[PDB]
């Protein structure tokens, strides 16, 4: 049948790549034969070579299942990674989401009025204790670290992962809080470091596949997020400048500045509406309108794309364990079945 | 055409499997020609998979013989009101007790406002406890079809396993609860939590509609989306809750008492609600804000593509099989007409 | 409605008065409206009209 | 003089010279005009008909706020777009069951032409990153049927 | 190529339809040849229906 093509190649010049022969067997016939693979049409030629492309993001994955097949302190590195391998991985994966979650929820709870300063003035619990058990999880987590400093085939490697990025920063807050207190104490970056506190729900990403997942989505559509922002900040631009330019003229109008209409603008935009500022004039009431459908528009417009990047990826990383399993059981029942 | 591929097979050590013809003559072939499936290619092998276990779906059910020609014994007439179709006793028992439900909801919900059931007037003469004996009125029905379906159940571990018949002990066991309690004398509480589930009473309506069976099976398909959605909105709040309270504790008078109230102020952010209770004031507050409520745009419009596609795919295959199934039995009418 | 009237019938001024009014606020909570006329004020209420 | 203030911010537009979106949106909306129009005027019949039922039912009140059509219209476009400022609410039963209605038929009429414009900007922008990705690639094969 | 589906047909007693023969080719064959279209298999009857 492709010798069929190759004659109708040479009878005309230009070669065409049959549709239900596939990739893996016309790639086969066209090295045997010798053809010239960059000659075969122009139509035909872009579709074999999407066809080409779709087959081929599978032969990485099944040269990957090996994956670490290597023997000692890259054993329990091994071991370590990827929890899955035995008791001690479990224990530690397990203990280790316990204690972020309750560092994160110590953190929530810290201004609970009744763990907090109120509901106590007349005659004073507001347990200062929440303090050790934050020191606690710190170190617990530095341990986590230090074995990753220490089990890390490479040291520069596993710093330039984003996951080790990640844990440093949250890790710091800690030791430069103990810093500042050490050298008197001064009002300011306090509360913006206990700000950057709460960072330490992102160890879950080793908790969960979707946080990676999402992240992996996000990375890959930079672009269109690129160009959300782009067209988000025209739109915003131009409409908080119409409603101020159309609504400064009031009575006492809350469009004090173009800031404050960017404030009201964003919140319309968006479809929010908390009422706060609202227009008074018709030219006022009309682009409000027009801005609100605007915002919808522009918020609608890359979340398609969003949409399906993470639904594509997501199918492709569910089923790689699931054509795993039966490639498994395949190679199990091939060499018995002679 | 097959005994092509055949002969491409002991040509080499690899077989390909063409995406035009039907999957039933190529596994003949294979068993005439005693050829073992699982050696046909690795792409074209996932390839037939896909295809074998999609003309699996659509065989599986084609099987639906067993329901053919109060004629057997206690469980025939069981299953005669069990699709209520098959009787006249089976469709008036249906619609009958589906009037009843409506009419119970009805009186649940009319027991409240002040013009039947609570004082619209302070001294004149209404406050009919008459909905108790309606209520009863229907309570006891219900209770029966509970005893009809234990009159006849082939397997009594497994109906009361069904969700069905726990929906159902939901359903009916509030007002049992509430007259054992006043058998025991009256304490306020509890009783307004009794009297909820008189709306969890609902969900009996499930025999009298097809979609909500639909929506069931695929939110239990859908556990591992719904179980991610939750874990990203949560964290989600938190972050967006801390940021906001930690930079809008100070103000004056800033409703941000503690953590839960940025809880709420970042739920009623992210889903694009707004009621305008508690609204950020300062520059960062602001931007926070806004940029809270885009990622709860996206956040939100993560998993439910995911629901609505699964759901319109459940309804599409049993839209599908049913009339495939009208089509069989008509196809087996005009082969015996001729 | 009903879950949220159960919730916060008990209140000082509660503009939860009856069941329609529970009707009101979660209809216009469905549809992600949110006018701000009725909200409500204890922790059920916000968690079930979240 | 605040009118030739204003067009100092449509001096943005200047930016479509460093921006690919904005020509695939252009092209977009002059290929979708008869969607577009559809949408204004399905919209505009929206409008009238919630805003007369709104405000007929709401003539008289304590403090009602609907003055006229014109305050209906408002709230009818507030409403349907889902925005909710809460400056004026409906008061009588008649009322808050057809400014329901009024949210659910808005979501409709918001949610039938967007799909359309979004199908036809992503169709656009893919046709246009397949165009210039089979120049590429035509021009790679041109390159190595050179090279050998 | 038609006739080719009806000898397998003749072969196991069931027919299958070509997906890339249409219809308005399969259907002017089959009521020249006389055959019957409802023992065209299972699966290949549904979507020779469709």
């Amino acid at each position: 049948d492709i010798f069929r093509h190759i004659l109708n190649f040479y009878r005309t010049g230009k070669l065409h790549y049959p549709r239900h022969e596939c990739i893996s067997a016309y790639d086969e016939e066209l090295a045997f034969f010798g053809l010239i693979p960059e000659i075969i049409g122009d139509c035909c030629y872009e579709e074999y070579k999407d066809r080409r492309r779709e087959n081929a993001e599978r032969l990485q994955d099944d040269a990957d299942t090996d994956t670490a097949g290597e023997s000692a302190r890259q054993r329990v590195w091994r071991a370590f990674e990827n929890p899955h391998t035995s008791t001690m991985a479990l224990v530690f994966y397990y203990v280790t989401g316990f204690f972020i979650a309750v560092s994160v929820i110590a953190n929530v709870v810290e201004t609970v009025p009744c763990g907090s300063s109120p509901g106590h003035i007349k005659e004073l619990r507001y347990a200062v204790a929440f303090f050790c058990l934050d020191t606690a999880c710190v170190m617990i987590f530095t341990v986590e670290y230090l074995l990753r400093l220490a089990a890390a085939p490479s040291r520069y490697r596993f710093v330039r992962s984003v996951m080790s990025i990640i844990d440093v920063v949250a890790i710091l807050p800690y030791y430069i809080g103990l810093v500042m207190t050490d050298n008197e104490d001064v009002s300011g970056a306090f509360v913006t470091l206990r700000v950057f506190r709460v960072f330490r729900i992102f160890k879950f990403s080793r908790h969960s596949q979707g946080l990676r997942i999402l992240g992996y989505t996000l990375k890959s559509c930079a672009s269109e997020l690129g160009f959300l922002l782009f067209s988000l900040t025209m739109a915003i631009i131009i409409f908080a400048t119409v409603m101020f330019y159309a609504e400064k003229g009031s009575s006492a109008s809350k469009f004090t500045s173009i800031p404050a209409a960017f404030w009201y603008t964003i919140v319309t935009m968006t479809t929010l509406g908390y009422g706060d500022m609202v227009p008074k004039t018709i030219a006022g009431k009309i682009f409000g309108s027009i801005c609100s459908l605007s915002g919808v528009l522009v918020i609608a417009l890359p979340v398609p794309v969003i949409v399906s990047n993470f639904s594509r990826i997501y199918h492709q990383n569910q089923r790689a364990d699931k054509r795993r399993a039966q490639k498994k059981a395949r190679l199990a029942r091939i060499r018995a079945a002679k | 055409d097959i005994f092509r591929h055949i002969l491409n097979f002991y040509r080499t050590g690899k077989l390909h499997y063409p995406r035009h013809e039907c999957i039933s003559a190529y596994d003949e072939e294979l068993a005439f020609f005693g050829l073992i499936p699982e050696i046909i290619g690795d792409c074209c092998y996932e390839e037939y998979k896909d295809r074998r276990r999609e003309n699996a779906e659509r065989l599986q059910d084609d099987a639906d013989t067993d329901t053919a020609g109060t004629m057997t014994a206690r469980q025939r007439v069981w299953r005669a009101f069990e699709n209520p179709h098959t009787s006249t006793m089976a469709l008036v028992f249906y619609y009958v007790t589906g009037f009843f439900i409506a009419v119970s909801v009805i009186a649940n919900v009319v027991e409240t406002v002040p013009c039947g059931s609570s004082p619209g007037h302070i001294k004149e003469l209404r406050y009919a406890v008459a909905f108790f004996c309606l209520d009863t009125a229907c309570v006891m029905i219900f209770t029966v079809e509970y005893l009809l379906r234990l009159a006849a159940a082939p397997s009594r571990y497994r109906f009361v396993r069904s969700v069905m018949s726990i929906i159902d002990v939901v359903a009916i066991l509030p007002y049992y609860i509430g007259l054992v309690m006043t058998d025991n004398e009256d304490v306020s509480g509890a009783f307004v939590t009794l009297r909820v589930f008189r709306v969890f009473r609902i969900f009996k309506f499930s025999r009298h509609s097809q979609g909500l069976r639909i929506l069931g099976y695929t939110l239990k398909s859908c556990a591992s989306e719904l179980g991610f959605l939750l874990f990203s909105l949560t964290m989600a709040i938190i972050i967006f809750a801390t940021v906001m309270f930690y930079a809008e504790k100070g103000s004056s008078a800033s409703k941000f008492t503690s953590i839960p109230a940025a809880f709420w102020y970042t739920i009623v952010t992210m889903t694009t609600l707004g009621y305008g209770d508690m609204v950020p004031k300062t520059i960062a507050g602001k931007i926070f804000g806004s940029i809270c409520s885009l990622s709860g745009v996206l956040v939100i419009a993560l998993p439910v593509p995911v629901i609505v596609s699964n759901f319109s795919r459940i309804y599409h295959q049993n839209q599908r099989a049913d009339k495939r199934r009208a089509q069989k039995k008509a196809r087996l009418a005009r082969i015996r007409a001729a």
